[PDB]
């Protein structure tokens, strides 16, 4: 699930730079009003450096 | 354990009272608040602040530092051992004999 693939901590993901998958988590991970810690953890995991 | 919240604190009765509420409707509906809380509560985290679950170990092998207490148990009877082998060497004098 993606529960687990958000958290998990052995795998590294990503997408293509710059796509509507990149912005689309963008736009979950950072919303004001959508606050999970699903969308969260995705992001900080996709935008490391 | 939300709804609790912090905000600027006036005297009774004073005139600026729903001027800085108006203005503080409007920065937190233009998204200019935004901004600050994202400066001042970054989340290009250089650690993770968050996965309480450290990675790399679930379960390990067995070590010297959490085994040691039988090696302390080891260290006792060897050092008793010697207290009695100490007064073994001085008593057989006495002794004269095996």
């Amino acid at each position: 699930s993606l529960q687990d693939l958000s958290k998990q901590t052995e795998i590294p993901y990503g997408t293509v730079l710059d796509s509507a998958v990149y912005e689309h988590v963008r736009m979950k991970g950072l919303n004001p009003f959508e606050r999970d810690s699903m969308y969260s953890q995705m992001w900080w995991m996709i935008n490391r450096s | 354990v939300a709804d609790r919240g912090y905000g600027i604190a006036l005297q009774h009765g004073s005139p600026y009272r729903d001027v800085f509420s108006q203005r503080i409707l409007e920065l937190q509906q233009n998204g200019d608040m935004d901004i600050l809380k994202h400066k001042w509560w970054p989340k290009n985290g250089q650690c993770d602040l968050y996965s309480s679950v450290d990675t790399k170990q679930k379960g390990g092998a067995l070590d010297i530092k959490s085994f040691a207490g039988v090696f302390c148990i080891l260290a006792a009877g060897i050092v008793l051992s010697c207290f009695i082998a100490m007064l073994e060497t001085w008593w057989n004098k006495r002794k004269g004999s095996r």
